[PDB]
């Protein structure tokens, strides 16, 4: 708990932050595409084709 | 030194007796859970202490199995419960904490 | 005497961008990894479908 | 043993209707189950350490 | 103009307790500090052989002011080094870092030498390193020969073994290391040498942290020369052999004569892939021997004794011929067959060689420390060159005379079927 | 075109395994739309008029 | 007080002067009674064709065995008698001849060097004697597993380019090389604009320049014109050479990616990362407490006998990576732990460890330039590879610049997702398959 | 040689049920681990004979 | 250390599918062993979804 609190760890977090952000994008777009989540997919231009 | 500090000491002697490892001839440090700091402290013990430790654990596991306890006179007295692991375990944690302070900068 | 050990000619198996001894392989490393990984990306895209 | 008895209390309440005494003591046993595991037993272990000077 | 700053002089100080302090402000980007101790292998006795080897390996173990982990990490953090270099007489703990970091490395240095803990478990964990350390050294056939040479020569102290005897590996105790430090790492047996450090600072730390008494006195039990021969059947393709007699103690006028004789006969090569035209021993052997061989004059000087002679590497069958050619070559110098230009060449080889030996701070520091311990003084290069010059041609002949007629010591390893005993030389 | 289309695709999107996965996921979405409908359009041509989607206007209300 | 930054300014400027024929004459004057003088020639094995691959090495064997002005024994006797040491070496890119001598013996030392460089009496009886000596050395070099693996590493990385060749040459070239073969190489390569007369010690620069006009003049009149030989770049190949030999006790592995070459500014940053990984040896005292993760895991788990990082530099190219010697069962773990370290540094390097790497380097650079022989070597080599002598203050300036962001960017440029050159020798059944090594060159997590 | 140790199948049975080092002092409270295995088998054997008719 | 080797579960997967020494020269005729495993899994997954309605 207290052992992971220091300058190196703040650097280590800063180093892996763009990566952990991009995996979130992979997870989200991945979930959105796999379920056909209409709420989000109504916004994207070519995927829009599902006229009720 | 104090009347109420003699009472904390008598409540501690009460708990010690209630814990009842002394009934199995064990010392307090015999009963510790074996983590990494602990494993190292056992490893760091001299020959005579390790051998005694082994026998005391052996004796208590034997009693545990046969569901017995030692005769009252042979119970480890609270006053003479030698905390043999203390300085070893304190040194191992000291060393760990340093490594951890170093791994921070 | 271990200095007789030359590596056999691989020009037969080499990608066209890796044919020249004069030319650095770095100038085509991106394009070559790019091609082989595009095959991988498209494979995954097709399997994901 | 409080946890075992408390679970036996929850067992008893499970097989009983939702009327007057049972609603209260039912949710009383329910909050106790979680307090006993999350807060109470981790506190006793800390005190027991202090008593052995550990 | 591309000229350097005018060079500062060495500052030397004998403390009233016996301790020596020497420093040179060379203005170098890095710094070098050595604690030289009269604690080499010769102060071991039969009950504690190899204790100074384990100690040599123990410089990184827990001290009172710094844990094992701290010494390693703290020194590496600043890119520093900590080295311990033993000889038969000396132990030298040399520390090295950039000049801004001296204070940290000094503290580590002082802890290692003056407050080691030799923890039971830490010492037990390190014992296997004696086997590794020895194995790596002993893979030079020369090492075991020069080890056997000393065991054959002396009955006493210099006979000691530098690497721990196998039977003592795993057997040297924490108490033995504690006893070794308590009675050898004392003020009167010590010298603190600094490079890229100011004298007031080195004098300060010596007066604060290096005032240690209650050890042993003189340069140990006077090393008694005996003579004899140690033989090692090896099956090692080539035969390594060393012939030696008692010479002179370091610092004496006679010692310098032996050093000139060493250069007359021939020490190391001078030209990369060379016939060694000026090497008296080499030419003498080559006349009679046509296979691969090597021969060099061996010169070892100690506080109370010395060993001079020659060392040979030859094919097993050629062994006797190489040793006999080499020995007879010395015999002609003893008989008086030595010219004045011959000695002059050797003199220039020794002079320039010495000067080259102290060119680097690594070589300069090791020399000042060894001087401080052996002599209690610092002798400038210009006056060492003066002492070399003082050697007469007769003194060189007499040094040869002394070798030819003195009780011999021999050590040889390989297929010894054609390697002669002392008897037969 | 000065560095290759593959060279600029590796530099921007295939270096990091993160953006490699992201390009596969984003590329899987856009491929599904172009394929499903594109293959359905091909299925229209080989079954011209035969399907209910072509007939539809015959029976209105 | 005198600080470290202040002390870098204190070291005198290397005085560079050019002769009329193209001979660069450079000196670093110090206070020492001794000195080191030498000639550094821009010639190696990269300059050699397949038919004359042993040439530079053969000339190196003949250079001290007699000149036209000093036949046979003469050179040896003259150098030996003044107490001087005479040395030479040849690498794939540079040949050097140097004398360790007293400063008052500098006139003679320069004179003798000129004789070796210009007037080498390549005697027919001697070149015949030398061929048996070099052949023996080849049999000698075979037993050095380390020398073999690095030769293999160059052979496989620089496949079918001049750089794939060893300095020594093959056995065929040693026994076939003629007297004419060596003079042709000497006339083509030992030319003034490719030579540096370097010196370090108790000498004035004016003394040295006088001697260079005194002994090296007579390489002009008319020169070059017809044959201008500039080095063509050498293609690096991601490849593997595996010499399985289960009769050898320990396995040797050398793994490297393509490095940028002498001139490139980011050699400094690569060297800092190479310091962070560092080197190990079973005789090191440090053990489990060593800073470097690879070194610490290797000691604890007895994963090798040694490892070392390297940044081998050539003109516009080089080899960057590690070499290790280990037990037959330990090759896989060793590869894993090393590759993981390259990758840690490529993606997630940290401020503290980078300062340590900077500090090791400052110490490495200063400890290396100790005494006349290392400094004279640094003068000769730097003038050939950088064109100037890069002052220690500038090296510090370029070291000080390297933060964690620099390390992971520069490491990524060279290490991340690249094809290594792999050289393996000895009991190498457990040595990873190339594809798996290639796979360890990237992280799926990143 | 003892085939309980060498044979690939029997090796597992030996290491799991025969030669496994077990504490001397384990309570009747350690019995339920084996009893759960009996119960899982019992449920499979009764469950199947029910499935033949269900 | 490589967790593929040390970890009790991953140890099996490594020894069976990853680090297993396999002959360099095995035919397409060696593929059916894996294909049978695919077929057994395929039959379990289609068979179950049929059993949900059968
Ligand atoms: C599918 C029903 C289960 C079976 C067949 C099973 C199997 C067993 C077996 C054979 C043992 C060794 C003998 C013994 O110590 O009892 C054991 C011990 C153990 N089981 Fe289970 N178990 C199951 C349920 C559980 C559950 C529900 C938990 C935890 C929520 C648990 C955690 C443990 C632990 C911690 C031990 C170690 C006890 C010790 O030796 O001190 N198991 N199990
Ligand atoms: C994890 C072990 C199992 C448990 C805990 C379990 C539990 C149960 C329970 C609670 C019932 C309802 C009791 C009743 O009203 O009679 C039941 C019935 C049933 N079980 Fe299982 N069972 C297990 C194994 C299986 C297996 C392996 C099969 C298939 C071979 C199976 C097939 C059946 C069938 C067909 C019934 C309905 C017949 C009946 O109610 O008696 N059971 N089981
Ligand atoms: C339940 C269907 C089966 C499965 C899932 C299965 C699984 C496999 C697998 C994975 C392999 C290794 C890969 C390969 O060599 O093909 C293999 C090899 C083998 N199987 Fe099967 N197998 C089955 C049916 C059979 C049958 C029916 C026989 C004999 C009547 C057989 C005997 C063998 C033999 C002898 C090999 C060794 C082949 C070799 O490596 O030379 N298996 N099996
Ligand atoms: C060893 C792998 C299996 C094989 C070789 C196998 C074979 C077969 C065959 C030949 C049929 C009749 C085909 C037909 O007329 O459509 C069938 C149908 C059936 N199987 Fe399996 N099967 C297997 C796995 C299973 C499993 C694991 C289940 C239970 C989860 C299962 C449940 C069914 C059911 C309910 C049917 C009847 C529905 C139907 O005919 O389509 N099968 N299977």
């Amino acid at each position: 708990l207290t052992r992971f609190l220091g300058p190196r760890y703040r650097q280590l977090a800063r180093n892996w932050v763009p990566t952990a952000q991009l995996w979130g994008a992979v997870g989200a777009v991945g979930l959105v595409w796999a379920t056909d989540s209409r709420l989000i997919l109504d916004w994207v231009p070519y995927i829009n084709g599902k006229f009720k | 030194v104090s009347a109420s500090s003699r009472w904390l000491e008598g409540i501690r002697k009460w708990y010690y007796n209630a814990a009842g490892f002394n009934k199995l001839g064990l010392m307090r440090d015999d009963t510790i859970h074996e983590n990494d700091d602990v494993k190292e402290a056992i490893r760091r013990l001299p020959e005579n202490l390790y051998d005694d430790r082994v026998f005391r654990i052996k004796r208590a596991l034997d009693l545990s199995m046969r569901q017995q306890i030692l005769p009252k006179e042979q119970w480890t007295k609270y006053e003479e419960d030698k905390s043999y692991l203390e300085p070893y375990l304190k040194e191992v944690i000291r060393e760990r904490k340093e490594r951890e302070e170093w791994a921070k900068k | 005497s271990h200095t007789d050990i030359k590596v056999p000619d691989f020009s037969d198996y080499r990608r066209p961008e890796v044919l020249d001894s004069t030319k650095s392989s770095k100038e085509s490393s991106e394009a070559r990894k790019g091609f082989s990984y595009l095959v991988t990306a498209t494979t995954t895209v097709g399997v994901a479908y | 043993w409080a946890l075992v008895a408390d679970l036996l209390t929850l067992t008893w309440i499970g097989g009983q209707p939702v009327e007057h005494p049972y609603i209260t003591i039912g949710q009383l046993a329910s909050v106790l189950y979680f307090l006993l595991i999350l807060v109470l037993m981790p506190t006793a272990g800390t005190i027991e350490n202090k008593l052995l000077k550990w | 103009a591309g000229v350097p700053p005018h060079p500062q002089d060495l500052e030397f100080t004998r403390l009233p307790n016996g301790l020596v302090i020497a420093s040179l402000e060379n203005y170098a980007p890095a710094s070098r500090i050595g604690l030289f101790i009269k604690a080499g292998s010769r102060y071991e006795n039969s009950n504690n052989l190899g204790t100074s080897h384990l100690l040599r390996l123990a410089s990184s173990l827990t001290t009172k002011g710094a844990s094992s982990f701290k010494i390693t990490r703290g020194i590496e953090a600043v890119g520093g080094k900590l080295s311990v270099t033993s000889t038969r007489e000396n132990m030298a703990y040399t520390v090295e870092c950039l000049r801004d970091d001296v204070d940290i490395l000094m503290e580590f240095l002082l802890n290692v030498t003056t407050a080691p803990e030799f923890r039971r478990w830490e010492v037990a964990a390190l014992q296997p390193q004696l086997r590794i350390d020895k194995a790596v050294a002993l893979q030079n056939p020369q090492a075991h020969v020069i080890e056997n040479l000393h065991a054959a020569a002396y009955r006493n102290a210099l006979a000691n073994s530098l690497y721990c005897p196998d039977y003592r590996i795993g057997k040297v105790t924490p108490v033995e290391l504690h006893d070794y430090v308590q009675n050898h790492f004392t003020s009167a047996r010590m010298a603190l040498i600094g490079l890229g450090v100011s004298h007031p600072v080195l004098k300060q730390v010596a007066e604060q942290f290096l005032n240690i008494r209650g050890g042993l006195g003189l340069s140990g039990a006077k090393a008694k020369y005996h003579g004899g021969e140690i033989r090692e059947q090896n099956g090692d393709s080539l035969v390594h052999a060393a012939l030696v007699a008692e010479s002179a103690a370091i610092g004496s006028a006679e010692a310098n004569a032996f050093s000139v004789l060493q250069h007359v006969l021939g020490a190391g090569p001078h030209v990369k892939r060379g016939s060694n035209a000026t090497s008296s021993l080499y030419q003498a052997v080559a006349k009679g021997v046509h296979q691969p061989f090597d021969v060099s004059a061996f010169n070892a000087s100690y506080s109370d004794s010395g060993l001079f002679g020659f060392y040979t590497i030859s094919q097993a069958a050629s062994a006797g011929d190489v040793i006999k050619a080499a020995y007879n070559q010395v015999k002609t110098i003893a008989q008086g067959n030595l010219s004045n230009p011959d000695v002059q060449a050797a003199k220039n080889k020794l002079k320039a060689g010495y000067l080259m030996s102290v060119e680097s701070s690594e070589g300069f520091l090791d020399e000042v420390g060894s001087q401080a311990l052996a002599a209690g003084s610092y002798t400038p290069p210009s006056t060492v060159l003066q002492q070399i010059d003082a050697v007469a041609d007769a003194d060189v002949i007499n040094a040869a005379k002394k070798f030819v007629s003195g009780r011999k010591s021999m050590a040889a390893s390989g297929n010894l079927g054609h390697t002669p005993f002392i008897d037969e030389l | 075109v000065a560095p290759t289309l593959t060279a600029r695709l590796y530099s921007l999107l295939f270096r990091r395994t993160s953006t490699f996965a992201l390009t596969i996921v984003v590329g899987a979405l856009f491929f599904e739309r172009a394929f499903d409908q594109g293959a359905d359009a091909i299925y229209e041509h080989i079954n011209e008029g035969k399907l209910w989607k072509h007939i539809k206007h015959k029976y209105e209300n | 007080t005198a600080t470290y930054a202040q002390a870098l300014q204190s070291v005198p400027e290397t005085q560079v002067s050019q002769l009329d024929n193209g001979l660069r004459v450079a000196s670093e004057q110090s206070s020492q009674p001794t000195c080191t003088v030498g000639v550094w020639i821009d010639a190696g094995s990269r300059y050699e064709s397949e038919k004359n691959n042993g040439a530079g090495y053969f000339v190196e064997h003949l250079a001290f065995k007699g000149t036209k002005n000093r036949p046979g024994n003469a050179l040896e006797k003259e150098v030996e008698s003044m107490g001087a040491h005479l040395n030479a070496y040849s690498t794939r890119e540079h040949t050097a001849y140097y004398i360790k001598a007293l400063s008052k013996d500098l006139p003679k030392a320069v004179e003798l060097l000129a004789d070796i460089v210009q007037n080498c009496s390549l005697e027919d009886s001697q070149i015949e004697k030398e061929r048996d000596v070099i052949l023996q050395e080849l049999q000698e070099n075979d037993t050095s597993m380390r020398d073999v693996v690095f030769n293999y590493l160059h052979a496989t990385a620089f496949q079918g380019t001049p750089l794939a060749q060893s300095v020594e040459g093959p056995s065929e070239n040693v026994r076939k090389l003629s007297r004419a073969d060596l003079t042709e190489y000497l006339s083509r390569h030992y030319k003034a604009p490719r030579m540096v007369l370097a010196a370090a010690g108790g000498l004035e620069h004016r003394q040295l320049l006088d001697l260079a006009q005194k002994h090296f003049s007579g390489l002009s009149g008319t020169y070059d014109e017809d044959a201008v030989p500039t080095l063509s770049p050498c293609r690096f190949t991601g490849s593997q050479i595996c010499h399985r030999e289960d009769g050898l006790p320990l396995a040797h592995v050398a793994i490297a990616v393509e490095g940028p070459g002498w001139a490139h500014p980011d050699n400094v940053a690569l060297q800092v990362a190479n310091a962070i990984i560092g080197h190990y040896d079973c005789t090191y005292g440090g053990g489990a407490h060593l800073s470097s993760p690879l070194a610490s895991i290797a000691a604890t788990n007895k994963l090798c006998q040694s490892f070392q990082t390297f940044n081998i530099c050539y003109a516009d190219t080089g080899l960057l990576g590690a070499h290790f010697v280990c037990d037959h069962m330990s090759i896989d773990d060793m590869m894993f732990v090393l590759q993981g370290q390259w990758m840690r540094l490529c993606t997630s390097a940290t401020e503290s460890e980078v300062l340590r790497g900077k500090n090791l380097l400052r110490n490495a650079l200063v400890s290396h330039l100790d005494g006349t022989t290392p400094v004279c070597e640094d003068i000769g080599r730097s003038l050939l590879t950088y064109g100037r002598r890069i002052p220690l203050a500038e090296w510090e300036s370029r070291i000080a610049e390297v933060d964690a962001r620099v390390v992971r960017e520069v490491c990524s440029k060279y290490f991340y997702d690249q094809c290594p050159a792999v050289a393996g020798f000895g009991p190498i059944e457990q040595l990873p398959d190339y594809n798996r090594i290639r796979s360890g060159m990237f992280w799926l997590r990143f | 040689t003892n085939i309980r140790k060498s044979h690939p199948l029997m090796k597992i049975v030996n290491n799991a049920f025969i030669d496994l080092p077990a504490p001397s002092n384990i309570s009747s409270w350690w019995n339920f681990g084996s009893l759960l295995g009996i119960c899982l088998i019992l449920q499979i054997l009764t469950g199947l004979f029910l499935a033949m008719h269900y």
